[PDB]
């Protein structure tokens, strides 16, 4: 049921998402080991994900959560990086997309830093890198990330030591 | 997949040491996220 619609680099919607990617790059404590050494991305394509059934599943849960939180969904736009990006756009998120050993428990993780999500694109800790060169810092191979609509509702605030 | 903390729908993981590091978020239901945009990119080598 999923179709992908390309956005034009001349479209404001494209420029906004690119701006969100580029401005949320930061330095990482690992000096680039997991995600590579870069300050900016070369954006190759941005696509809208349209899927009626996945959308309705999302908005139905949003409504429950919103009502449980006194008419406040607490909805955000956040990055997600994963080796399973292709399965996610066709099937949606589920428990096999969870990070079992994550610091805040076993759930689906999302980031405000685009470069945080970039660290997971080839796997935990960047796996073994791009499939072709086995290079976590590959400047050649194409990477993919999602920018996702996320309902937080009543979010439990946990400070980390990072 | 764990349940979210009692009375809560998600976790906000907020770095307390790196002041330049932004938040991370966890949900425990797949139906609480929709993958709106697919971004295809390369990282760029610094000059
Ligand atoms: O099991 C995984 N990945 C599950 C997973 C997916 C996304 C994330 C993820 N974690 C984050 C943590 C903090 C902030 C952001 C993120 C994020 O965007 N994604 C974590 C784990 O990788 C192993 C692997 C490696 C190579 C091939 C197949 C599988
Ligand atoms: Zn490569």
């Amino acid at each position: 049921g999923t179709i992908l619609i390309d956005l034009s680099p001349d479209d404001k919607e494209f420029q906004s998402v690119e701006e969100e990617m580029q401005s949320t790059v930061r330095e990482h404590r690992d000096g680039g080991h997991a995600g590579g050494i870069f300050n900016r991305y070369n954006i190759l394509k941005i696509q809208k994900v349209c899927n009626k059934k996945l959308w309705e599943r999302y908005t139905h849960r949003r409504k429950e959560v919103s009502e449980e939180n006194h008419n406040h969904a607490n909805e955000r736009m956040l990055f997600h990086g994963s080796p399973f990006v292709n399965a996610i756009i066709h099937k949606g998120f589920d428990e096999r997309h969870a990070y079992i050993g994550g610091m805040f428990g076993a759930g689906i993780y999302f980031a405000e830093n685009s470069s945080k999500s970039n660290q997971y694109v080839y796997g935990i800790g960047g796996g073994t890198g791009c499939p072709v060169h086995k290079d976590r810092s590959c400047y050649i191979c194409h990477r993919q990330l999602l920018f996702c609509r996320v309902t937080l509702g009543k979010s439990f605030l946990q400070f980390s030591a990072m | 997949m764990a349940h979210s903390p009692p009375g809560h729908h998600s976790v906000t993981g907020r770095p307390s040491v790196n002041g330049l590091a932004l938040a991370e978020y966890v949900i425990y239901r797949g139906e609480q996220a929709y993958p709106e945009y697919l971004i295809t990119y390369q990282i760029m080598r610094p000059e």
